[PDB]
């Protein structure tokens, strides 16, 4: 069985730098990329950039290129994240992820795999090419209702489209892959469609389960990009 | 003949096959 453990929390001045590891166990590592994302209090996944465990190549999100470095070490199955330079805004729950199998070794894609997440807190000093958008941001419903998330990329992005959950607290699940595909394990009540810029996840019958937070990521270019979520509420 | 990283601009597929120089 896939697991990822992350290392321990960290606080930081702005300024300084941070390592967070990232152990991988139960899988071929140098088969799937490790790649980053992370999550600040309260708001949305950013993409943080992508490694490749098989022949060590990188890329960085511009916005961070030139303050991250990710590696990965093969003989412990390992992979680091460094990131430099900090300032109040790098505050987040810092996510390592495996990317799944693809057409070739270790490509980056849609992560079926998280680990726990590290929270990284910069002390307080004071008091994306193709951007994605979800309707509606907020939705309440009653189990037993269908619900529909709607997902639109601002350039056409094919089928390379992920959708994922995410419950309070936890790292988030993959749902949703290639537009259309179910991840293996996924209750068959959900489903997505389209292909292009607009995109459906639906739940034909919500479950109590099911309360949580959606969010959509295409995986067409570099950086890949989330939508900024879509949470799906108890009826008040 | 190799595919070069420096080529592989926004391409994920490139960037996982590619030969650094």
């Amino acid at each position: 069985q896939v697991q990822l453990v992350q290392s321990g929390p960290e606080v930081k001045k702005p300024g300084a730098s941070v390592r967070l590891s990232c152990k991988a166990s139960g899988y071929v590592f140098t088969n799937y990329g490790v790649s980053w994302v992370r999550q600040a209090p309260g708001q949305g996944l950013e993409w943080m950039g992508w490694s490749s465990p098989y022949n060590g190549n990188t890329y960085y999100a511009q916005k961070l290129k030139a303050r991250v470095t990710m590696t990965t070490d093969t003989s412990t199955n390992t992979a680091y994240m460094e990131l430099r330079s900090l300032r109040s805004d790098d505050t987040a729950v810092y996510y390592c992820g495996r990317d799944m199998l693809g057409v070739v070794q270790a490509v980056a894609g849609p992560f079926d795999s998280w680990g726990q997440g590290t929270l990284v807190t910069v002390s307080s000093a004071s008091g994306g090419d193709t951007p994605m958008t979800q309707s509606p941001s907020s939705v309440s419903a009653s189990v037993g209702d269908r619900v529909t998330i709607s997902c639109r990329a601002s350039q056409g992005i094919s089928n390379s489209l992920a959708w994922y959950q995410q419950k309070l607290g936890k790292a988030p699940q993959l749902l949703i892959y290639a537009a259309s595909s179910l991840q293996s394990g996924v209750p068959s009540r959900f489903s997505g469609s389209g292909s292009g810029t607009d995109f459906t996840l639906t739940i034909s019958s919500l479950q109590p389960e099911d309360f949580a937070t959606y969010y959509c990521q295409q995986t067409n270019t570099f950086p890949f990009t989330f939508g900024p979520g879509t949470k799906v509420e108890v009826r008040r | 003949n190799f595919v070069p990283c420096s080529i592989c601009s926004n391409n994920p597929t490139c960037w996982a096959i590619c030969k650094r120089i």
